RNA sequence: AAGUGUUUAAGGGCGCAUGGUGGAUGCCUUGGCACUGGGAGCCGAUGAAGGACGUAGGAGGCUGCGAUAAGCCUCGGGGAGCUGUCAACCGAGCGUUGAUCCGAGGAUGUCCGAAUGGGGAAACCCGGCACGAGUGAUGUCGUGUCACCAGGCGCUGAAUAUAUAGGCGUCUGGGGGGAACGCGGGGAAGUGAAACAUCUCAGUACCCGUAGGAAGAGAAAACAAAAUGUGAUUCCGUGAGUAGUGG
RNA sequence: UCCGGCUCUACCUGGCUGGAGGGCAGUGAGAAAAUGUUGUGGUUAGCGGAAAUGGCUUGGGAUGGCCUGCCGUAGACGGUGAGAGCCCGGUACGUGAAAACCCGACGUCUGUCUUGAUGGUGUUCCCGAGUAGCAGCGGGCCCGUGGAAUCUGCUGUGAAUCUGCCGGGACCACCCGGUAAGCCUGAAUACUUCCCAGUGACCGAUAGCGGAUUAGUACCGUGAGGGAAUGGUGAAAAGUACCCCGGGAGGGGAGUGAAAGAGUACCUGAAACCGUGCGCUUACAAUCCGUCAGAGCCCUCGACGUGUCGUGGGGUGAUGGCGUGCCUUUUGAAGAAUGAGCCUGCGAGUCAGGGACAUGUCGCGAGGUUAACCCGGGUGGGGUAGCCGCAGCGAAAGCGAGUCUGAAUAGGGCGUAUCCACACAAGAGUGUGUGGUGUAGUGGUGUGUUCUGGACCCGAAGCGGAGUGAUCUACCCAUGGCCAGGGUGAAG
RNA sequence: UCAAACUCCGUGAUAGCUGGUUCUCCCCGAAAUGCAUUUAGGUGCAGCGUCGCAUGUUUCUUGCCGGAGGUAGAGCUACUGG
RNA sequence: GGGGAUAAGCUCCGUGCGUCGAGAGGGAAACAGCCCAGAUCGCCGGCUAAGGCCCCUAAGCGUGUGCUAAGUGGAAAAGGAU
RNA sequence: UUGUGCGCCGAUAAUGUAGCGGGGCUCAAGCACACCGCCGAAGCCGCGGCAGCCAACGUGUUGGCUGGGUAGGGGAGCGUCCUGCAUCCGGUGAAGCCGCCGAGUGAUCGAGUGGUGGAGGGUGUGGGAGUGAGAAUGCAGGCAUGAGUAGCGAUUAGGCAAGUGAGAACCUUGCCCGCCGAAAGACCAAGGGUUCCUGGGCCAGGCCAGUCCGCCCAGGGUGAGUCGGGACCUAAGGCGAGGCCG
RNA sequence: AUACACGGCCCGUACCCCAAACCAACACAGGUGGUCAGGUAGAGAAUACUAAGGCGUACGAGUGAACUAUGGUUAAGGAACU
RNA sequence: ACAAACCAGUGAGAAGCGACUGUUUACUAAAAACACAGGUCCGUGCGAAGUCGCAAGACGAUGUAUACGGACUGACGCCUGC
RNA sequence: UCAACCAUAGACUCGGCGAAAUUGCACUACGAGUAAAGAUGCUCGUUACGCGCGGCAGGACGAAAAGACCCCGGGACCUUCA
RNA sequence: GUGUAAGUGCACAAGGGAGCUUGACUGCGAGACGGACAUGUCGAGCAGGGACGAAAGUCGGGACUAGUGAUCCGGCACCUCU
């Protein structure tokens, strides 16, 4: 009611009119009036601990590994000719599933682009690995450099 | 998110107004006034389901008293004689007999008159 | 915003190691002639606050 | 003879069936809100911002434009329909010899408005000077120009002598607007303190003066504490709701 | 480095000033403009951009379903007659600027050094004056005048130039630091009228901007200023030719349409409310309006037998019994105490914070955790500064499983996580030693209360700031106008 | 409209006051007392409720036992008074 | 028990006193606070409490012995009264 | 004469019996004492269902006890919307709305059905809420009650004929009558702003109707040396170069 | 001085203007300054009637109700009303 | 019945208050209240005093103590005591 | 006293347009009671065919205005040797 | 009679008298009373150094219960604190 336009003046005398008491036309009960306890902009970012995050990631990848859903490859396709046909066929060999998480370095633009337009595919970098994407994936597919990067980051 | 509440709100209204069919005036037409009466109506129904046992007992007793006094005995001494004769028949069925089998009622009256003492106004 | 602690309560109350809240005792600043020394001794030092006042005192002290 | 006995609906009530009003609900949207990332962060006396009045072949509103008036020139782009729109209809036309449309640069740009030739109830009244046009001449028309203040420069230098104040001329500039942010100043009260004045609210709101795209501050007459210490300023986090301050 | 001319004058020797090689920088705070050439550097228009007329079926229509293929650096988002990667705009991706503008680069050009620096020895001069400092009154600093430094305004007074001065929280000494009273200075920082591209566990027409619509409009007000309401036919107007009733409106036929139960009053089309029709009921009755029982009537579903019965269901309700509305607030209201005409919508414990307390849960664990910030087109990875725990007692110095008090080994306070066993003292309530067990917090997050905030919502009279108003009204100023007719009869 | 106009802003002024505060069921279940209060229609604490944790019959009832009282009643030539 | 007129549907206290409050149901004609009794729901089953059993109104114009003549019952004082 | 059990008087208000709740009761249906049965509650019992606490035994059944409830505390849930994920339905008709037939201890449910309708929804598991209204003399819209009720706006007064027209108390024409006549006439200013005129119209407006209109539409209409104003003058007062003050 | 020939600008000008067009939310019994001021009676701009001129001004038709309002008349009495 | 209608003073006596004419609470008070002329007191020696203004400046006043301002009283008569 | 009559405008009737405050409901009786101590709504009785029209105003503690008196709380303005 | 109100007590004396004295102390205080909290109250006993007493023992003000004022702020004296 403070942010709404107007409503500064009392609409009428407090007494005499037979009307209810009012102090602003923009009060909440009024049509056109303020929202009492409404949404305001707020940041929902929880301040999650690092060990909790990492442990969740590792649990996700461990579920996938136990159920044999982690595959690894050298490269999704050959050099500098992004071929979604090739990537699709390759992932079809590796897995019949819809939901796939491709983990590849930030420099494998060719493989990224080749596998990008596939519907059930999500591409990520190993330094950005996350529980949500890993769990939304029915299968995970690392490049070898990306896998070993995750390994060498999480070992020491 | 913002929620238009008509959809959840109209349900109780439909319920109440469908329950309040047969009511006169506002009580059948308006939620706020049908609601007032459904309170009273269900209070009354709860009360009356329990008073109905008493009312039907009252009725059965009236009929038993009638048939008994036609067989030349009071209700009280009839009940006394039946309890002394070990007749566990309930007043409902006694009334039904009084209406439908007056001969059987007379037989039970004879039973009770036998089972009664010789001086009902004595301490014994 | 950070919750402020009540200044007077932080000046009049103190925690021990076990979390006991203690207080100095009144009737000791002045008018001490007629106050016998047994009384002033009783009023000396510190005492644990009452169970009744504990909640309010802890609220004031913490914020 | 005595007794029993329906049958009425002027209208009403309940239910059902069909409708009407009304515009809820559901599903939408041409709109809006909060944000993000970038740009640009000023516009104005070469007349702004914002407007009045007009302007299309046809009445008005919005839009655009300005007596060159839904428009003119050039440079590109684009490519076949077009003559903005409410909103059609009529009547006219244009267009591959490239329209409409898009972008950039220019031109024109009435009148008001700082508004500035003078006046004025803003958008309308009256002019001077120069040049030019037009008239038998006066009238009339057009193009420029003509405010105030400051600062320079040049001439003059009152009472009055020095000389100055001032006056004349010329040149450069300002003037006003703008959502927020900034700097410097001024500075409440409701309120809270369960009263109230100190205090708080709050250096808030508001106001004033000023800017810049950022500002301000800034290169120690600083901190520090005996550590061979750090080494402009600003900002962020902590220190810490601590030390302290406080009717 | 070279040359020249001065260097009062010519003569030997000491400084300056021009020219020349060269550096050194530059449109910058560090001096200032202009000038060109020039960057597939950018912005201001855009352009290209793969792949299905696929079959069958439903349908008005395929963008649905089933099945076939195809592209994919393009399955982003929309549109198209219904969920479209392959129909369209487009997307990924790649191209594109004549001119203007902005960034650069190269140079012209400008400035400066270039007669220059190098490193040493002992005295006089200078090192920012109405200043500092001091006093008085004030301001602001955590600091509310307090012992009140530092900083700072006004008024007075008023110094020193380095063995000088200022600050190091009154002050003095020593020591340290610095060198005021002169100027400039980018970046990190704050913001968005406006422009572009995008996003939303944001609204979706009583919402969301007041404004999806004529919107700061209409309207209100003298004025400042206040300030609305109004969206959806259909896929396409195919927007109902024509006939009939009618003055028209409106309608009926006919037609369009998939649908007119889509007819510019138009998607769906609730309720209040208004009617019409059918069934039942009601005109001897005292009714919080219903409930319980229930006659009769009507309808319906089954059965048998053919209309009476049922494990029945419904609508009506004669009649009998019982029965004092809802809310609020109250000792207590049916209450003749408050509020509500009805319906539909809207309308009130929410949000932020490493906040506080408690609790739950998860992680780790005597450790836990990062904040700002950095890198990441993300939710991820770094980040040890700090924070909480880890030893307390004490006013504190300080001491330390002890410590404070106190003259005390003499008791008490607080603390030594807790428990177990033993031993010794006691039975003034139990203690003291030994051994052992060995201490559990922290950060996320949910919940409940709470703090600061509008803080569950509504509500004053009134206070303040800045402005609008004397076209009403009060008074005044200037200038004009009006006061039929008849009487009385002052001074002079 | 005047015992200090109006408008906007501060401002969602503050109100120990009034009103309102929207779905359900299950279990438990008060108080209207004390003290203090620029307090008395408010509030703090205690009392009373609930939940959780810990303890476990300590509660409560009855019987018996040990106890202190100065009421009722009675008495006053046992006091003070009448 | 105080105050009050040993008045108030008065007021102020006390009472391991009650009920209402916050408690329905039955009785008391009706009637929060009296009596009975503490409502988990259902039943067209039974026994009871208080209170009642001529009809309203369920149950008795009950039995026995007396009393009452005033409709006492189904309000009332000092006091009067073959 | 004593005491007692029943009685009498005292007795005495005002809407209406009205001091048994009523009828009526002494042929007690009144009082006392005994006695006998019965009625009578949501109490108790019986049969069945549910929930809470606890116990036992077994790794979910039985049993016991309890289950009124305001403020209030705790627990567990329904429904609405938006969402992550996974699934499912849908132009062979989703939602919403209206119903039928039903279901659940409750909020409520209906992947049961029809109708209407025309495009998005359901379910499970989590996440988040502008999450539930009957009340605030609440806000907005729509619609009732009063109610087809009051009123239809002065103090002058209308009438007839004829016409027009679909339609006339009201419009037009004519004739009468009546009203004003220091006005209810004529002209200006201020103010308004096209209301003027012509033609046309009649679903809004006009307090009825309406062929009429100050309403709607279109078009037309305002001609100045002398009128009222400026270009002439000044008053009050205002602005106010410079200026002073702040 | 005469004659001839010429220029005389800008705004307003319709219409209502004691009102249905202005201020009054309305076609509102209110308000709105100025100028003309006929006749007969009459002192007169009063008042009555009337001319010129303009209206019948916008819901009507009826009907002997009470009652209300506005006007009128009133026996005898004459403020007894109040 | 002759001012014929319309139009068009009611009058007298006394008291209180206020001298009077006027003004006033727009929208419940028109009055005995306010003002008034008249009176007294006080101030003011002049960009006075007083007032609006921070100041300048302005009014006072284009006035100058027979004037100006403020206060009280309120024609007039008799008076106005301590 | 003491009121009667006449007209007109309304009221009444017909036609036309067409509000309002109010409103928890409703097939809204009376008595004596009872009750938050003044009852259409409860008890016991009595009375009452249903629906309208004109009228009256006793009640609906009638409508209107969140009582102005009183008190409590808070304001405002005013006064003063606060 | 008990310093002084009243009550409880005191004759064993707590009442009256005399002598000596300063315990009308310092550090502490088991345990209790009372208790919303803050307040308040009693206290054996240990030590120090004392008074009285032959000694036992008593003495931390008064026969008891009232004779008083939180906190803030500041003052004074002392202190091996800062």
């Amino acid at each position: 009611r403070g942010e709404v336009s107007g409503g500064g003046k009392k609409p009428y005398r407090q007494k005499g009119t037979g009307r209810a008491r009012q102090g602003s036309t923009r009060a909440p009960q009024f049509t056109g009036g303020g929202t009492v306890h409404g949404p305001k902009p707020r940041d929902y970012s929880q301040r999650t601990p690092k060990k909790m995050i990492a442990a969740a990631l590792r649990g996700a990848l461990s579920d996938r590994a136990r159920n044999d859903r982690i595959h690894a490859v050298t490269e999704l396709v050959e050099g500098q000719t992004p071929s979604t046909k090739s990537a699709k066929t390759f992932l079809g060999t590796l897995t019949e599933n819809k939901k796939v998480l491709v983990v590849i370095g930030r420099t494998d633009e060719v493989g990224a682009k080749s596998v990008r337009n596939l519907p059930g595919v999500h591409v990520i970098s190993p330094d950005q690995l996350n529980t949500y994407d890993v769990l939304n994936a029915d299968d995970v597919v690392f490049s070898v450099e990306a896998l070993n990067a995750y390994i060498s980051a999480n070992s020491k | 998110a913002r929620v238009k509440r008509a959809l959840n709100a109209q349900k109780k209204r439909r319920t109440v107004l469908k329950a309040s069919k047969g009511y006169r005036g506002q009580r059948s037409r308006l939620y706020r006034k049908a609601k007032e009466q459904q309170l009273h109506s269900l209070t009354y129904a709860y009360r009356d389901r329990r008073a109905r046992k008493g009312e039907f007992r009252k009725l059965w007793i009236s009929r038993i008293n009638a048939a008994a006094r036609a067989n030349d005995i009071t209700y009280n001494r009839l009940i006394q004689g039946l309890k002394a004769a070990g007749v566990e028949v309930d007043r409902k069925n006694l009334a039904e007999l009084a209406v439908s089998d007056p001969a059987a009622f007379t037989a039970l009256v004879d039973v009770a008159r036998a089972a009664l003492p010789e001086d009902v106004n004595a301490p014994s | 915003p950070k919750a402020k602690t009540h200044s007077g309560a932080s000046k009049r109350f103190r925690r021990t190691g076990t979390g006991k809240i203690v207080r100095q005792k009144a009737n000791r600043r002045h008018l001490l002639e007629h106050k016998p020394t047994k009384r002033t001794r009783r009023l000396d030092g510190r005492t644990t606050v009452s169970a009744a006042d504990n909640s309010r005192i802890n609220k004031l002290l913490n914020g």
